């Protein structure tokens, strides 16, 4: 699993 | 300040710094805003063997990361960005760009390393407690609360990880979080006890 940060 | 030390002795095992030139003590620095988080949550990433390695490059300069070259990020749909230009990943794994954790610098967290390891947490420790049945009841009301509302609004996880930045960065983003999102400050708070 991947997550980016807030954009 | 015992536990400060205590959760930086922590990290020392799980922080993993690149190979060549960086800067030095703004590394230091991530891992000091680090040693911030609840040291419950650092021995269970130690536990698991989950590494927050710092980079000196790209992400997708990585061998493990390499696959996400072209790729757009969740939710970063319309910004032109892919995960080429993102500095900060967590989930199963932890990668961060040294110099760019704070809000405007490639990325509007209010934090980069504790919003990517608050994946981390939330995947690898608590099983993917963000997309429970009891946050997304806190996540439906609050959600849209902390700003950028078509992210943090839309994705659980995404608002999870942002609040234990804001609960964990400073004592000063910990009281806004409170006022903002009431339920979620207390949702973090009896998940450290």
């Amino acid at each position: 699993e991947v997550n980016p940060p807030v954009p | 300040s015992t536990t400060i030390q205590q959760n930086k002795d922590t990290l020392s095992q799980i922080v993993v710094f690149p190979t060549g030139n960086y800067d030095k003590n703004e590394a230091n620095a991530m891992v000091n805003r680090l040693a911030n988080i609840d040291g419950k949550y650092l021995n269970a990433l130690k536990q698991n063997n989950l590494k927050i390695k710092l980079l000196s490059g790209k992400l997708t300069d990585e061998k493990e990361y390499a696959y996400l070259k072209g790729v757009v990020p969740k939710g970063h749909e319309g910004t032109g960005k892919t995960w080429d230009d993102v500095p900060g990943l967590g989930g199963s794994t932890v990668a961060l760009r040294i110099g760019f954790s704070n809000k405007g610098k490639g990325h509007d967290a209010i934090n980069l390393e504790l919003h990517a390891t608050a994946h981390a947490i939330d995947h690898i420790v608590l099983n993917d407690i963000s997309k429970s049945a009891q946050f997304k009841q806190i996540f439906a009301k609050e959600g849209r609360s902390l700003g950028n509302v078509n992210f943090l609004g839309v994705y659980p996880e995404e608002f999870f990880a942002e609040s234990f930045a804001y609960y964990y960065l400073n004592q000063d983003t910990n009281s806004k979080l409170k006022s903002a999102c009431p339920q979620t400050y207390s949702f973090l708070q009896n998940l450290a006890k």
